[PDB]
């Protein structure tokens, strides 16, 4: 089977235009992944990190092509890096980082076995 | 596995979904056609999932908000009531179940905020919001005070903020206009500055949640409240005599609370759409059929002319009818969740001092209001290519790569030099931007190539491009 | 100052304007709308002129090709046909008359090349082009030629050309691909090649033209020729016994000429809108409204189907018809002007031998681009030329600078290196506007206290997007 | 200073400015507009490329805030035109106006005269 068009609109400009569903958080449509990712809005207008849109979005719609199988997420090191800076962000206006985007939960580095975006 | 010749309905738990199968009983001795109403735990998030897949219910029961994301996927069917039928129901009601001019659902009920008072302590309510003041003055001199609400919440707050010309998003053309938010406004402005008023005159405390608004109006410890129907079973066990009415109209205008709409569609996947369709027009909709639902449990106001006029003696549910027409009918875009912690960020912020009014709202204006990223800017592309080396007959691996693409919006220019005696310059001075990585980090990869050796394969993966000079 | 409550027709003189004034008159006589047709001198120059203050004529007829600038200024009006009176004429012929998706104006009559053969000569013509070689040098023998026409100009060259996939310009939906020139691809290629070929074979000869083309023809010295109605008067004239039918096939494909298309549009100053309206679909486009017109002065070929039916009795309106049908319809763009000299120009250096065949069409598949504000363009400016250190006079001197986006998009792709042998991590793509050719320049400057010394710089004369690294 | 071109296919050039007279006569830029239109079809025909440049620099000519005569085409240019040209006027009934006399127009781009190539 192939691979569908992105329907969202933040995340249509970006390195990719087509996606998979269902994503990495656990949404099973588009559509839903929209009513989750606008609460985000705050913390990507301040701009704790430029990569967070980026991040956002290979998270909640997902790069997919039809070489391969499984979706293509972002790595560990992307993660971290967004997460120092956006944390303290949240923290001082009452909120942790959530479960949904834990960093242990995506590979390492985009290696020979596995594969994400940096 | 779907249902053929055979009707199965979803609906809530809290609705009435007893009064609704006697319905489907009714449509059973008539039709042929038996009818199964059934009650699953978070409906709203099941729907979805089976629907996209081809199973499902072919009736779906919820709040019209939600029935936006299922339209914009295709789960729901396009309705097709004539004029004769789109008189029965309120006009407004109408505009709440349509997504991008196709009609998607059948309106139900209209939930709204309804100014709550107590008819001991005060007879007749307030009109106006500016006579609050006034009166608060003249309960706390009896221990006692005017209004006291939910402040957190931005539901609660709204109707006030929104009565002078403020908005969410606008809805112009059965569509609703994401870059176009009314937080910043003069209207919005004006509401939440007499909002913070009264909580700076100590008429009002800034922290008053949910549990100290009800708390005080079922003690009879404040006059008025502001409260949907769900809280009317809480104060009939307080056993204060009052009477629900319409919300005060601040500077002339109406308050505008956010209206919910229980709306019914039919799934996409459904082959029973006639069968349904008949249902919620011929035997749902009518003084019979709603009765039978709203006597399990009260649907409070109704879509159908007809039965409110009946339902409207209670006026209770007038009131909220009133507040529900003059009230905004909240966007079913899922750009409306930014719209919460927007405003309770802003109003908990105006409220406790920390940020001005004018402030908060711009701050509400900028986190909560919609820019797209432009398609052709220099950025970072990304693919999947498999590397081989050219002359050499072995294996190969998939993996990601990233390149730079992109229009510079600077102009390349050549303008020509003078060049004299003893000063011999270039042509030429040029200046040409090109799209370009800024920064990368190196990559390898080991190659088992049988019959040989593994040889290794270096690349630069992009981490990031610009537009950089090209002579550079 | 517009007529209303009355029409007002133009349409050119050599047009049948008197049998257009049949019709008016039965307009008058039904409706009570009286309708003045006439025929002023240069009405296409007049006509933009006179609409743009609001001035002009209710309806107006001309070539379609003209239609698309003054539908560009929004002079006509949108006119609005049913289903049921589009069927009535033919569909190539409302691609004829469509700007930006909106129908602008109603076609009326067919203009298209078609093979003219001399029947005492020839009673059967040739259905191919590759069997005109072997017919020339039979008739050769008796002290005749196959074919000629007019090779210079390029609308009468293309139906050759353009018969194997070659095009001016793609028109997918209801508009023109700027940006999609098919002069250079391989069916514009090998029909210039055939054509080439039968040059230097002495079948033709590469410096004739229209003159030499018709007198030919006329004097029974070549059995064909490639011609439009208009030139059928002159042969009548002759007494050549001939006969016009439909272009040869190369390759099997069929020769594409370039199609005209009378077209009456309605004026967007006019208030009588809907009353000119009915004029043409009622009272105009019908088989008695046409044959009025026709019988003044012939349109040939017709978009209605029914008296097309009719007068394609008569063989030669039928051979324009087929022609038409099958021929490309011709551009309504001001970005066509390009494509003439362009053409023109490839032929004529491929006829000589000065240019071969695959370099004449690479340089007008160049040429023609030329318009885009933001394009890479030469830009003039003055300054004043002042040495530096040693204070001198000064004299105000022109420049010519390179400046604008190119439209090409910039990259930078990652190139695999597997030794360590000193290489680029990355192959990119870039371009710049600079200067394409230039020339060089001097400027004495009476310098007081020393001498006169010369300053140099290089006049920009042309200017191009190239590589970065070049 | 100059004024801004008020005609619309001389507009997108080398350049936006120009100031009346222009060099056939004209006073007004509407005046000077009415008869450019007339090479219309020697335009659409396309005898050279340069054509419409030569065109607007005569009858719109390029001008600068820091000199006080205008800015026209030279003689390069206009023998290059006119060469190409002539031949399609002469078959549609027209020969090489006066109004467009290369001998008016200085010979090339000097230190003395100025011109635009
Ligand atoms: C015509 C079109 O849709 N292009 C897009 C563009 O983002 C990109 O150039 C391409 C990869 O080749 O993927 C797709
Ligand atoms: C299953 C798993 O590894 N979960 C990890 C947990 O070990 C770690 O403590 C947490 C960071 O707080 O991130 C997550
Ligand atoms: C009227 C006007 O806007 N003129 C400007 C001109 O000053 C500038 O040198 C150039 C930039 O593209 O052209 C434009
Ligand atoms: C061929 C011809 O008539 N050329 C004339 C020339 O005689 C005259 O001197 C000049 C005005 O300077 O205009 C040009």
């Amino acid at each position: 089977r192939r691979c569908d068009p992105i329907r969202i609109s933040m995340c249509q400009n970006l390195g990719y235009n087509v996606t998979k569903m269902p994503n990495l958080v656990g949404h099973e449509l588009q559509t839903d992944a929209e009513l989750q990712l606008t609460t985000f809005t705050p913390l990507i207008q301040y701009g704790c990190s430029s990569q967070l849109q980026f991040f956002l979005c290979s998270v909640y719609v997902p790069m997919c092509t039809e070489k391969i199988n499984i979706p293509i997420g972002p790595c560990g090191g992307m993660c971290l890096s967004v997460k120092r800076r956006c944390e303290p962000v949240l923290k001082e206006f009452g909120f942790a980082w959530p479960e949904s985007l834990n960093c242990s939960k995506f590979p390492p580095q985009n290696d020979h076995n596995h594969m994400c975006m940096e | 596995k779907i249902e053929e010749g055979k009707l199965v309905i979803w609906i809530n738990g809290d609705k009435g979904y007893n009064g609704l199968a006697e319905v489907g009983k009714k449509f059973e001795k008539d039709t042929g056609i038996k009818v199964t109403v059934e009650h699953p735990d978070k409906l709203e998030e099941k729907f979805p999932q089976v629907a996209a897949t081809g199973d499902g219910p072919d009736i779906i029961f919820w709040a019209h908000d939600r029935f936006g994301g299922y339209a914009q996927s295709g789960l729901l069917a396009e309705i097709t009531p004539d004029k004769a039928f789109q008189d029965k129901l309120y006009p407004f009601t109408w505009d709440a179940v349509r997504y991008n001019g196709k009609l998607i659902a059948y309106p139900i009920a209209v939930e709204a905020l309804s100014l709550i008072y107590n008819k001991d302590l005060l007879p007749n309510p307030p009109k106006t919001w500016e006579e609050i003041p006034a009166l608060d003055k003249e309960l706390k001199a009896k221990g006692k005070s005017a209004l006291m609400f939910n402040l957190q919440e931005p539901y609660f707050t709204w109707p006030l903020i929104a009565a002078d010309g403020g908005y969410a998003f606008k809805y112009e053309n059965g569509k609703y206009d994401i870059k176009d938010v009314g937080v910043d406004n003069a209207g919005a402005k004006a509401g939440l500055t007499f909002l913070v008023d009264l909580i700076k005159n100590k008429h009002m405390n800034a922290d008053t949640d949910y549990s100290i608004a009800e708390a005080a109006f079922n003690k009879g410890e404040t006059a008025m409240t502001i409260n949907g129907p769900w809280a009317w079973s809480n104060i009939d066990t307080s056993k204060v005599n009052y009477g629900v009415t319409v919300l005060p109209t601040f500077k002339g205008q109406p308050s505008k609370p956010f209206v919910g709409v229980l709306s019914a569609g039919i799934n996409a996947a459904s082959p029973n759409k006639e069968l349904a369709k008949e249902f919620l027009e011929n035997y749902l909709l009518t003084d019979e059929g709603l009765e039978a639902v709203n006597k399990d449990k009260p649907l409070g106001a109704v879509a159908l002319k007809s039965y409110e006029e009946e339902l409207a003696k209670d006026p209770r549910i007038a009131a909220t009818m009133e507040n529900a027409q003059k009230g905004e009918i909240m966007p079913n875009i899922p750009q409306m969740s930014a719209f919460w912690y927007a405003v309770r960020t802003a109003v908990i912020n105006a409220a406790s001092g920390r940020q001005t009014v004018d402030e908060a709202l711009k701050d509400a204006q900028t986190n909560a209001a919609a820019m797209d990223s432009d398609p052709r800017r220099c950025m970072r592309h990304h693919y999947v290519d498999s590397i081989s080396h050219p002359l050499y007959k072995c294996s190969s691996k998939m993996v990601l790569l990233a390149r730079c693409e992109g229009h510079c919006s600077q102009a390349s220019r050549s303008e020509p030099l003078v060049s004299f005696s003893t000063v011999l310059k270039q042509p030429f001075r040029s200046s040409c931007h090109c799209c370009r990585p800024q920064t990368s980090k190196l990559k390898a990869l080991r190659l088992r190539c049988s019959g040989g050796m593994r040889l290794t394969a270096t690349y630069r993966y992009i981490l990031s491009c610009h537009c950089e000079e090209c002579n550079s």
